[PDB]
RNA sequence: AUAUGGAUUCUUCACGGUAACGUAACUGAAUGUGGAGACGUCGGCGCGAGCCCUGGGAGGAGUUAUCUUUUCUUCUUAACAGCUUAUCACCCCGGAAUUGGUUUAUCCGGAGAUGGGGUCUUAUGGCUGGAAGAGGCCAGCACCUUUGCUGGCUCCGGUGCGCUUGUGACGGCCCGUGAAAAUCCACAGGAAGGAAUAGUUUUCAUGCCAGGUCGUACUGAUAACCGCAGCAGGUCUCCAAGGUGAACAGCCUCUAGUUGAUAGAAUAAUGUAGAUAAGGGAAGUCGGCAAAAUAGAUCCGUAACUUCGGGAUAAGGAUUGGCUCUAAGGGUCGGGUACGAUCAACUUAGAACUGGUACGGACAAGGGGAAUCUGACUGUCUAAUUAAAACAUAGCAUUGCGAUGGUCAGAAAGUGAUGUUGACGCAAU
RNA sequence: UUCAAAUGAGAACUUUGAAGACUGAAGUGGGGAAAGGUUCCACGUCAACAGCAGUUGGACGUGGGUUAGUCGAUCCUAAGA
């Protein structure tokens, strides 16, 4: 129910107590008038509502990806 | 109905049970008298008055 | 062309059983019941709804935060502002000619 | 603000069995193409050719590929080739002609 | 149930804004007060929603002797959450006659207008999260099989005295002024409690546990109910597409649903229901009973009499198709402190041409007039032989009564109606 | 209303296909309230019943089916009791 775009703020949420899962998404998207890109949503179940962050910069989105918590229960796609 | 109360869906369920043939195996028994069962009742030949 | 059913057994056109029409993920119409509108608080003195105040059914009120149950003057969310001003205005021009007849008539004991 | 459009069809599978002619077949196009409600007026403004194996629209005018389908649909009509060729769209404007 | 984070505190119980008011929070007992719950009806005007119409594009389908860049169809987005969004109202600056502002509807201003700046409610809408992973539409492989598997596309717009419903700011009406309570919040109050070596705070965020009992099928009617019955009767309600047209009419159609109702062969009399008839035209008959005639719209024309409101569609007339043109009626933009440019609407009137003089072409749709009797009117009744002149009604007039009372109830009563009443009342003619 | 197939001892009447029409969204459509009470659904099936028929049925036989913290009741008050 929640969005999110505090990338720092999102990191903390996923080290809380409560959250056992996650989940992210990945869609082709176009950009501006033009070409596409690679849109990644970030998906926190926490213990009453779902935090989503989006990042539409796929370079940041990688080396995010690398920073999730190596005990989170992360789904892919 | 439609919505009920329990008491008149109860009877409606203990009028359901009641509503079968009789029992072949009764019509054997020594003396036995009932040749079938003589208060079947049907939803559109007798009103049941709730 | 698509039409729609009531979703709650009560069959009537009533205050309570208002509906609106709407067009779901599944692409088709489907009623959805509707809550019947909240109305404004109003001012104890002048009686026009006050302003700064959320607006939701009563019980709604005990379900949000006390700033969306107030303004920040005295007498915040229950008379409005100029009836507030009209309220300091006579109390103080009341309670100093009290002290004016005070000394009027304090002043009759002396002289009559 | 001008816009060329591109539309292929893949003409093989019906051409290798004889019952295709992507000769007369991109002449029915040719001929027909209405360009502002007249046939024959796609002048330098709609090019149409045949890659041996493969008929290509190149338009600069009011032109979809809707309209392509409307079009042929009335040549495998017109030479009884219904019951037999279907067009169709594989990807977005690239389009075939389907046999059995 | 409760901890963790935040907030608050050495100026103990937050700051900011001139103000309307702002916010993530920001102690608050007795008591008192205020709000919500919570309320008629109709009219037009404004906005929302869904539906209707419709352009481009991307798909599938139909027709193709001939014609049609065609006909039909898919292109969707829930509760909930963040931000944003409003007519109204309010604030600050200001000080108004040459009075201004202003609604379709004439209301507003020295008790502060017009102007400029701001505050507010969040109906409603927008963007994002929910959410494309769903659903919708296709194509390409697979095979008795559970049944898969793999790809695509699911996009951008337009229009309005439209239709239904919603809601707003207003306006009309009343000897009619159009419920209650549970429940929720707020404010006034300040009993009290509470820090610096550390306190106060769960109306701010996040976190934990739990939510019993009964109904839930189906019918809802020319067969699931009531009429002895699978009875042409009766029985409360919501949703509601396209054309014609004023229209939720009639007539035709899409979606859905039916195609139920003994059947066959014949077409005598007499029927029942539907039509027509030369010449005459109510001569029929108690009686024009039945039937026929009339009818829409536009224009023209319209008597006696009248409570001046009517009578009135009085009466009486012309006109109306198709096709092709003409003219008038609007929106939106930039113009130093006269015009230009484009997009989108069926109304109304004029003028040609045209036909076996037809044209509200089916459907739909008033006969009119002159008098007597009688009830003023609208309204009411004898379910199942009387709808009327009968009853009612407003209007008029008479009667009783100031409560220890009038009229009426009850076997009685520390009983009851009028009475939440008081003669501009209640009761009785 | 019609043709044909299928099924069945048996077909004007069942099933499926085809064609012809109808209701025409003020519905013969999609749901509900009262009332019914299992009629719903499936399999089997024709003695009676459905004022011809029957292989069909709201019939007969045997079974299956109605899931709630949020939909109602339950709470509140109304005339009144
Ligand atoms: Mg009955
Ligand atoms: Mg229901
Ligand atoms: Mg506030
Ligand atoms: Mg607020
Ligand atoms: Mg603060
Ligand atoms: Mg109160
Ligand atoms: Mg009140
Ligand atoms: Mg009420
Ligand atoms: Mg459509
Ligand atoms: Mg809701
Ligand atoms: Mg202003
Ligand atoms: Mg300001
Ligand atoms: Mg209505
Ligand atoms: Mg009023
Ligand atoms: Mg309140
Ligand atoms: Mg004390
Ligand atoms: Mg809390
Ligand atoms: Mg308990
Ligand atoms: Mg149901
Ligand atoms: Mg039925
Ligand atoms: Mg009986
Ligand atoms: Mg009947
Ligand atoms: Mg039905
Ligand atoms: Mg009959
Ligand atoms: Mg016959
Ligand atoms: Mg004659
Ligand atoms: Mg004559
Ligand atoms: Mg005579
Ligand atoms: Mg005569
Ligand atoms: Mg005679
Ligand atoms: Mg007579
Ligand atoms: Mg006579
Ligand atoms: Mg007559
Ligand atoms: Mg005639
Ligand atoms: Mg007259
Ligand atoms: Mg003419
Ligand atoms: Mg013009
Ligand atoms: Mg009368
Ligand atoms: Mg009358
Ligand atoms: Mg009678
Ligand atoms: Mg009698
Ligand atoms: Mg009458
Ligand atoms: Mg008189
Ligand atoms: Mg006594
Ligand atoms: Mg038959
Ligand atoms: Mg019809
Ligand atoms: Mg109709
Ligand atoms: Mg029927
Ligand atoms: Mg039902
Ligand atoms: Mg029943
Ligand atoms: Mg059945
Ligand atoms: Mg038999
Ligand atoms: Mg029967
Ligand atoms: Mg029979
Ligand atoms: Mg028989
Ligand atoms: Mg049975
Ligand atoms: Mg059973
Ligand atoms: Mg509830
Ligand atoms: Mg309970």
């Amino acid at each position: 129910a929640r969005e999110i775009t505090d990338i720092k703020q999102f990191l903390e949420l996923t080290r809380r107590a409560d959250v056992k899962t996650a989940t992210v998404k990945i869609n082709k998207k176009l950009n501006k008038a033009g070409k596409p890109f690679r849109q990644t949503k970030f998906k926190v179940r926490g213990s009453s509502s779902l935090y989503t962050l989006v990042i539409n910069d796929a370079g940041k989105a990688k080396k995010l990806i690398q920073s999730l918590p190596p005990t989170l229960k992360v789904n892919r796609l | 109905a439609a919505q009920k109360s329990f008491r008149i869906k109860q009877k409606m369920a203990k009028a359901k049970k009641q509503n079968r043939p009789l029992p072949q195996w009764i019509r054997l028994r020594t003396n036995n008298t009932i040749r079938y069962n003589a208060k079947r009742r049907n939803w559109r030949r007798t009103k049941m008055n709730i | 062309a698509q039409r729609v059913t009531f979703r709650r057994r009560n069959p009537y056109n009533t205050r309570s059983n208002k509906i609106k029409v709407v067009k779901t993920p599944g692409g088709i119409l489907r009623a959805q019941h509707v809550k019947k509108l909240a109305t404004r608080p109003k001012c104890g003195d002048c009686g026009s709804a006050l302003q700064g105040i959320s607006t939701l059914r009563p019980r709604q009120y005990a379900t949000v935060s006390k700033t969306h149950k107030t303004v920040s003057r005295a007498y915040g969310g229950s008379r409005c502002a100029n009836c507030v001003k009209e309220r300091i205005i006579r109390a103080f021009l009341i309670e100093e000619q009290k002290i004016v007849k005070k000394v009027v008539k304090e002043q009759t004991e002396a002289a009559k | 603000q001008k816009i060329a459009k591109t539309f292929t069809v893949d003409v093989s599978s019906p051409t290798e069995n004889g019952v295709f002619d992507p000769a007369s077949y991109a002449k029915y196009l040719i001929d027909h193409i209405k360009v502002e409600g007249a046939v024959g007026n796609l002048g330098n403004a709609v090019t149409v050719t045949e890659d041996g194996t493969v008929v290509t629209v190149v338009s600069t005018a009011k032109f979809s590929g809707k309209y392509l389908k409307y079009l042929t649909k009335k040549y495998l009509k017109k030479n009884q080739l219904r019951d037999w060729i279907r067009f169709v769209s594989t990807k977005t404007n690239e389009y075939r002609l389907a046999f059995y």
